[PDB]
RNA sequence: GGUGAAAAGUACCCCGGGAGGGGAGUGAAAGAGUACCUGAAACCGUGCGCUUACAAUCCGUCAGAGCCCUCGACGUGUCGUGGGGUGAUGGCGUGCCUUUUGAAGAAUGAGCCUGCGAGUCAGGGACAUGUCGCGAGGUUAACCCGGGUGGGGUAGCCGC
RNA sequence: AAGUCCAAGAGUGCGGCAGUGAGACGGCGGGGGAUAAGCUCCGUGCGUCGAGAGGGAAACAGCCCAGAUCGCCGGCUAAG
RNA sequence: GGCAGCCAACGUGUUGGCUGGGUAGGGGAGCGUCCUGCAUCCGGUGAAGCCGCCGAGUGAUCGAGUGGUGGAGGGUGUGG
């Protein structure tokens, strides 16, 4: 039978990512399929086999086009009237891991275990970032050519 | 296995489900605590049910030669018994049928070390 | 070292010993069956050329012939009356990796 | 549901009850209604032809003829007293098998009597002589006389 | 003759209820509603059956990519790599080798980069 | 011998009646008569 | 209204979990000799003798 | 409707007001206690194992970690051609019947289980096919004789 | 005249038994309508659904691919 | 790799080629029930029934395989 992952065969790794002038698509493309270990051969869809994302930079990222002033990130309170928007620039003005983070999130799988996922991505809106403990790889988005 | 005790009162003239609402509060406990939670219980499901424990206790003390200060409520259930059906008249003469409810409490009691 | 064996339209990663459940053979239990392979790896060389493949034949003890799980088919289309029930037991060969 | 009694009264109102609409209360789906397709008495007798009840009741004789199974015998005892220990000792110098068809004539109460009340051994007369019994039979015993009176009464 | 419908009719009741074992609820104490459940669960057994053939194949070519792409190589390129040169190990057997022998699954890769044209996107 | 255990029909004398209305697998629900209609509860007459 | 549909014995059982009796608190009071339990609000009538002590 | 072969239907102990039970006894059996043969399901408990309080679930199915038991092996606790329980998680997934062009359908019926509930029967009926018998013939109806199926019955019927 | 021809499981005739005789949408040719309707009525050795699962159209009977005898934890592809 | 329908070949049933989605519906062959002719076999050394276990069949289903309860009738073949 096809090799599934036992108990302690999911071994972690930690990939920090520079956000500075990175493409904001691009980051979380990238961020989404190392935190669902797309990466590992030992790969299993069932298994939260990823690595651990450390963003940085968060706020220097990179969009195109009026991106920045006419896409909005949409929340709904529920309450008839309670959708709020707010402008890609905007969040990022305020809260600006939010963008990177919601944009990883959706390129996340949308389940128990996509949610178990979400908890490896640790990102950070400056260039410094706590995690030095864990001697985080720096990773460079590549495209492996043909 | 510790020594144990039976005792089935049958036929309770209490639905099942007042019995077992005062069966959980002594079920595992000592016959002693057991029998003064019952008494101090405002369910008045908890006459037959304190009957039925102490009536296991006294089996333990005479038939079976136990102390009865070892003794806990180690398996206490009651089971639904049969239904007597009656009727209820209504508006516009429509009748509803009425259950009057027994029960078959079970109390097992062991003699466990203090 | 390990072969990837062809038998039964499958391929199965066998080593000496291994155990494998394959597609029905015609041979009896104990016989003994040379089958043909898609790769084999000796600790670091890997034989992948066909060339030099076609002249390895991994062999196998016959265990024995079993039958696998019950499979239990139930077509069924709805607001059609249209039900099939069928059963199925695929016959399977199983065999012992004797070597490579 | 027509012959079980009552059910004559449709049960209740045809609409507003939220029931089932029933006709009677002796209706098939009703416990205690009547049977839709149960049984009737019925006459199971069936007019074989006349050739093909002979046929086969030669055809019978044939093969325990053929098998040897076939004995005659002047007199089933002895005559007058019926004696089954005499008969059962007879049939079992004739034939040791279990199932025997004493055809014996209607005058042979003696006969008839003695071989009447052993277990395995049917008794018919030479004119009632059917497939059945030849069949059933495991050998056919034949008073001569019987014998003589069925090849009689077959080949005229 | 009255025949009773008990002795025969228990029989697939059994049957479907034993099927029904470990069922949520109605779905496995009562036969009817045990018996619509069961039409529903062979028709996804079988076609899960059918289907699981090409989800372990989806399985396994994710793996061999994941692989591919540890020894710099595309799954795409590698599978007509591993064509152009011959080598007839399946996904499955592939993937295997992805996780446990990364050394041979690195073989086959530099096998089938050897293999692939000169220049892949030429129309030759 | 021949026996009454011996005795069989000839071959294809004997045909098993067809139970009609009893289940889907054979002739079931409607019975070989189709959806609504007349003919799903009277048989039309001849002429 | 109506109950729709039969209320899954998942949901029955839930809801009626919480139809139970809280155990009264015992404590203890020394009333001839021996010593009994009863609640604490009964134990000033206990102390009293106003209370059957069965 | 059904205790048991027989009432042998619990002389006398214990808890309880009683009911009921536990002893002890009868009984082959009390896993037969006048609530009584067998004792299904629905339904209601209790105990144990797994699982679940970040989760959107036609309630399954396919992969499946973990945990809990079982059969072997080796005789280190780990592997197996294993088996069973549970199921974290992932994929897929729109009840059954009826009736419809089309229903998961927010169209109908079904609360659940058990039991019952629907192409049957009569007729020398009609047609067509199967199969036997006899065959340019084939059958006999009523009826008569047979404690039975069997033997007669040449009136008629269909062939011609 | 060939082809298909260990089959289309063809055509025709005569018999036993039918069911159907509410169709839907899509392409093309048209009528009615406003050259509207997911409208209505026709034609179409046109298709599909009906009575068709599987893949794709997100979901989505009728659209595209493709017609499920069963099992594989094999491979190549169709539409996409 | 298994099964099934048609067909051919030769045999005294093997192979091969095709073909096996399906509602109304048609045809074929079967599973199970209990009632019986006959024949056999099981049963207080424990029948049926019911609850399981271990399994079995291409299906309905099956266990003259087994364990628990049970307490008296059952199975098989072949026909009706």
């Amino acid at each position: 039978p096809t090799y599934t992952p036992k108990a302690g065969d999911t071994t972690r790794s930690w990939y920090v990512i520079d956000a500075s002038d990175v493409v904001l698509g691009r980051l979380a493309s990238a961020a989404a399929t190392l935190l669902r270990g797309k990466h590992k051969p030992t790969f299993t869809p069932n298994v939260d086999g990823g690595d651990f994302v450390i963003v940085i930079n968060a706020d220097k990222i990179a969009v195109s086009g009026d991106k920045l002033t006419k896409k909005f990130a949409y929340r709904h309170s529920g309450y008839p009237g309670g959708l709020r928007k707010r402008t890609i620039g905007e969040l990022l003005e305020k809260h600006p891991t939010r963008v990177v983070e919601n944009a990883i999130i959706g390129m996340l799988p949308h389940n128990k275990l996509g949610r178990q996922i979400q908890k490896k991505l640790k990102v950070y809106a400056g260039p410094d970032h706590p995690h030095a403990a864990q001697q985080p790889i720096p990773f460079e988005i590549k495209q492996v050519a043909q | 296995e510790f020594p144990s005790a039976t005792a089935k009162a049958r036929y309770v003239r209490v639905s099942a489900t007042k019995a077992r609402r005062v069966i959980d509060l002594v079920r595992g406990k000592s016959v002693e605590e057991a029998l003064d939670i019952l008494r101090w219980a405002p369910q008045a499901a908890s006459e037959p049910v304190a009957k039925v424990i102490a009536s296991a206790a006294a089996n333990a003390q005479n038939n079976e030669g136990l102390d009865p200060s070892t003794l806990v409520v180690a398996t206490v259930y009651a089971d639904e018994g049969p239904t007597a059906k009656r009727i209820r008249p209504r508006a516009q003469g429509r009748a509803f049928r009425i259950r009057k409810r027994t029960s078959h409490i079970t109390v097992i009691v062991e003699s466990r070390p203090p | 070292t390990y072969a990837i064996v062809k038998t039964g339209g499958k391929q199965y990663k066998v080593a000496a010993g291994d155990v494998v459940k394959v597609e029905k053979l015609d041979s009896e239990p104990g016989a003994s069956v040379s089958l043909p392979v898609a790769l084999v790896v000796d600790g670091a060389n890997v034989t992948s050329k066909a060339d030099d493949l076609a002249k390895v034949a991994v062999t196998a003890e016959v265990l024995e012939h079993t039958k696998g799980p019950k499979i239990r088919i139930h077509k069924f289309k709805n607001k059609t009356g249209y039900h099939k029930r069928q059963g199925h037991r695929q016959q399977l060969t199983v065999l012992k990796v004797t070597g490579i | 549901r027509g012959e079980v009694s009552g059910g004559g009264k449709k049960p209740y109102r045809q609409k507003g009850t939220g029931r089932a609409r029933q006709g009677s209360t002796r209706a098939p789906q009703f416990t205690g209604g009547g049977t839709v397709h149960g049984p009737k008495p019925r006459d199971y007798s069936q007019r074989t032809p006349k050739k093909m009840i002979a046929a086969a009741l030669r055809g019978a004789l044939s093969d325990r003829a053929r098998n040897d199974r076939i004995h005659a015998v002047t007199e089933l005892v002895e005559g007058q007293t019926p004696s089954t220990k005499s008969a059962k000792t007879f049939l079992g110098t004739l034939t040791e098998n279990k199932k025997v068809l004493v055809v014996i004539g209607r005058t042979d109460e003696v006969g008839a009597k003695s071989v009447r009340n052993l277990p395995g051994v049917h008794v018919i007369s030479p004119d009632q002589l059917n497939t059945y019994d030849v069949l059933n039979a495991d050998d056919v015993v034949f008073s001569v006389e019987a014998l003589n009176a069925y090849i009689s009464a077959n080949s005229k | 003759a009255r025949v009773k419908r008990a002795l025969n009719a228990q029989k697939k009741r059994r049957t479907v209820l034993k099927a029904s074992k470990g069922y949520r609820g109605q779905r496995s104490r009562l036969y009817r509603k045990a018996k619509e459940q069961q039409l529903h669960s062979l028709t996804y057994a079988y076609r899960d059956r059918r289907a699981r053939k090409g989800e372990f194949r989806k399985l396994w070519i994710s793996r061999i990519n994941a692989a591919a792409r540890a020894n710099d190589i595309t799954y795409n390129r590698l599978i007509q790599g591993l064509k152009a040169a011959g080598v007839e190990v399946d996904r499955k057997n592939l993937a295997e080798l992805a996780v446990s022998d990364p050394a041979a699954f690195t073989a086959l890769v530099d096998v089938a980069r050897a293999a692939l044209p000169e220049d892949v996107n030429a129309p030759s | 011998v021949i026996k009454l255990h011996d005795l069989k029909p000839a071959p294809g004398e004997k045909k098993a009646k067809t139970r009609v209305g009893r289940g889907e697998g054979s002739k079931g629900k409607t019975a070989g008569r189709g959806t609504k209609g007349t003919k799903a509860r009277k048989n039309v007459p001849v002429m | 209204a109506v109950p729709k549909r039969r209320m899954s014995r998942a949901n029955t059982r839930s809801r009626r979990a919480q139809w139970k009796a809280e155990a009264p608190g015992l404590v203890t009071v020394s009333v001839a000799g021996q010593q009994r339990k009863v609640p604490r609000r009964l134990l000033k009538a206990a102390r009293l003798g106003l209370v059957d002590l069965d």
